[PDB]
């Protein structure tokens, strides 16, 4: 049926203004209005407002109106909607649903969302480091490797093998803040032995915020 | 098993402005229609299509709530093929409304003394509404040919007004609460039926 | 403005029957609809119009609303069913708000007590050449939670820049964690062998990694 692919996990200053796509597939574009519904970290959901692609009518809640733009584009059937006067308090996961019926409000589909977190600046793509098989992964049926993306702000990141295609026996750990204030994470993949020299696994990282793709090839050192 | 839960739509503690005015869809449960015109307090009880005490005899797939809020003197205008402010406006009903228009005077409540100017209601639209439509947009009308490039201002109006309830009112524009119960039959099994339907 | 109340977080045994509540004055005049937000994902809708599900949507889901409270029944929840779950109705009454609750966090104490898999990663050849030097010790697959991991060189306990992560759920619906350990290029090659030991349930495992692998 029906998706709504959201825009990258922009992440700005205070004070600045940031503005996400929503682009749906499968149905009539006009026939139901997008709404949009932002999580503050650890709690509930807010409702922002909403957009109708048929007529450009756009509805804000009282706490975003004079700050918030919703805006159409039914050329291309995408919604986006702009945020402005940021403050820290507005670094939220922000999501796209769609608008089912328009006298009892209820939402079909969800956007995956975007990250906008509103801090001191300051953002930073990852360190990426290999981690080549062990001996004691050699001599195991099933070897494990990995990467690892140290030191990038408080961010998302994506991590994905051989560009989303390996997936079986892989595991990407939550991101670690350490004390300095850094994001790091590690990306674990057990492979079997027979394998290691005849395929080569290459992971991309993708980091949003800092605008950083990153492809590296897990070797094993000789 | 469980019975529709009408009591819980009249009863309710608060209503809404008429052009934002809410729907509650009613399915799967039995309906006592009797206890309504029971409470022989109401000051509009109109039925169309269907007889109101004949309607615990009746079955349907869905049944829709409508609640709001205006002024008595605009009561008559909920109904079908009516003109005015409320029916452009705020809420239009089709030219074969089959269902019931409830409501009932509540200065006691909704007149705050000084003015409850919470309730609103709309004043102008590019379109007169069709059925069952419901607008609560805030564009500012633009009435003059220039562009409303001003929030405010001359020939740029701010589209909603507000109902100054008070409790020394005149009746006419006393606050009184609608419900307005449709009856919808789709091809797909009954949902609501009344407890006569035996 | 009026709003929806919801309770902090309700947990059961698997197989049981979990009830969410959702408060408010007349909640039966408005129609409620509920959502699931699994861990850290997008939300999903699970009922609407207080009792339909969507096409998809598992028969032990169930919905109902009187009087002031709207309720969502689960029938022989599993642990997979552990997420959050949000009742949202619409109030034009409150200024054209589309109101929220305040979410539940159903919790499953899962029958299955899991012993954790841990891998050990010295530091890698390209971050010696950073300056850097940072052991990577990774647990995943274990269900009660694993508070006790800890840091050994050369069999003695060590703690000077180790960090660890909050156990969390996978797609297991086991717990995954990870630690890691800060040294400099020197110390790494120094000490004689490093080793992470993890405990879990009263039980011990270690690793060990030495430097002069592959050097
Ligand atoms: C609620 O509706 C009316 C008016 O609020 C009230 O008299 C009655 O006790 C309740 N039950 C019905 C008729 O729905």
């Amino acid at each position: 049926q029906v998706q709504l692919v959201q825009s990258g996990a922009e992440v700005k200053k205070p004070g600045a203004s940031v503005k996400l796509s929503c682009k749906a597939s499968g149905y009539t574009f006009t026939s139901y209005s997008i709404n949009w519904v932002r999580q503050a970290p650890g709690q509930g959901l807010e409702w922002m407002g909403w957009v109708n692609p048929s007529n450009g009518v756009t509805v804000y809640a009282q706490k975003f109106q004079g700050r918030v733009t919703m805006t159409r584009d039914t050329s291309t059937s995408t919604a986006y909607m702009e945020l402005s006067s940021l403050r820290f308090e507005d670094t939220a996961v922000y999501y796209c649903a769609r608008e089912r019926d328009q006298l009892v409000v209820y939402f079909d589909h969800w956007g995956q969302g975007a990250l906008v977190t509103v801090s001191s600046a300051s953002t930073k793509g990852p360190s990426v480091f290999p981690l080549a098989p062990s001996s004691r992964s050699t001599s195991e049926s099933t070897a494990a490797l990995g990467c690892l993306v140290k030191d990038y702000f408080p961010e998302p990141v994506t991590v994905s093998w051989n560009s989303g295609s390996l997936t079986s026996g892989v595991h990407t750990f939550p991101a670690v803040l350490q004390s300095s204030g850094l994001y790091s994470l590690s990306s674990v993949v057990t492979v079997p032995s027979s394998s290691l020299g005849t395929q080569t696994y290459v992971c991309n990282v993708n980091h949003k915020p800092s605008n950083t793709k990153v492809d590296k090839r897990v070797e094993i050192k000789t | 098993t469980n019975l529709c839960p009408f009591g819980e739509v009249f009863n309710a503690t608060r209503f809404a402005s008429v052009y934002a005015w809410n729907r509650k869809r009613i399915s799967n449960c039995v309906a006592d229609y009797s206890v309504l015109y029971n409470s022989a307090s109401f000051s509009t009880f109109k039925c169309y299509g269907v007889s109101p005490t004949k309607l615990n005899d009746l079955c349907f797939t869905n049944v829709y709530a409508d609640s709001f809020v205006i002024r008595g003197d605009e009561v008559r205008q909920i109904a079908p093929g009516q003109t005015g402010k409320i029916a452009d406006y705020n809420y239009k009903l089709p030219d074969d409304f089959t269902g019931c228009v409830i409501a009932w005077n509540s200065n006691n409540l909704d007149s705050k003394v000084g003015g409850n100017y919470n309730y609103l209601y709309r004043l102008f639209r590019k379109s007169n509404l069709k059925p069952f439509e419901r607008d609560i947009s805030t564009e500012i009308y633009q009435a003059g040919s220039t562009p409303c490039n001003g929030v405010e201002g001359f020939n740029c109006y701010f589209p909603l007004q507000s109902y100054g309830f008070q409790p020394t009112n005149g009746v006419g524009y006393q606050p009184y609460r609608v419900v307005v119960l449709s009856f919808e039959l789709l091809h797909a099994p009954a949902t609501v039926c009344g407890p006569g339907s035996h | 403005s009026y709003e929806l109340t919801q309770p902090r977080s309700v947990s059961v045994s698997p197989g049981q029957t979990a009830r969410i509540t959702c408060g408010g004055d007349n909640i039966a005049s408005k129609n409620v609809h509920w959502y699931q937000q699994k861990l850290a994902q997008a939300p999903v809708l699970v009922i609407y119009y207080d009792s339909d599900r969507p096409s998809g949507i598992p028969e032990r889901f169930s919905g109902s609303n009187s009087g002031n409270t709207a309720t969502l029944t689960i029938s022989g929840v599993e642990a997979g069913d552990e997420a959050d779950y949000y009742c949202q109705v619409w109030d034009s009454y409150s200024g054209h708000h589309v109101l929220f609750g305040g979410g539940t966090r159903l919790t499953v104490l899962g029958q299955p007590k899991a012993a954790p898999s841990v891998t050990l990663f010295p530091p890698s050849s390209e971050e010696l050449q950073a300056n850097k030097a940072t052991l990577v010790c990774l647990i995943s697959d274990f269900y009660p939670g694993a508070v006790e991991v800890a840091w050994k060189a050369d069999g003695s306990a060590v703690n000077a820049g180790v960090e660890t992560t909050k156990p969390s759920k996978q797609s297991n619906n086991k717990y995954a964690a990870s630690s890691y350990l800060s040294l400099t290029s020197d110390q790494w090659k120094s000490h004689k062998s490093y080793s992470c030991q993890v405990t879990h349930e009263g039980s011990t495992v270690e690793k060990t990694v030495a430097p002069a692998e592959c050097s």
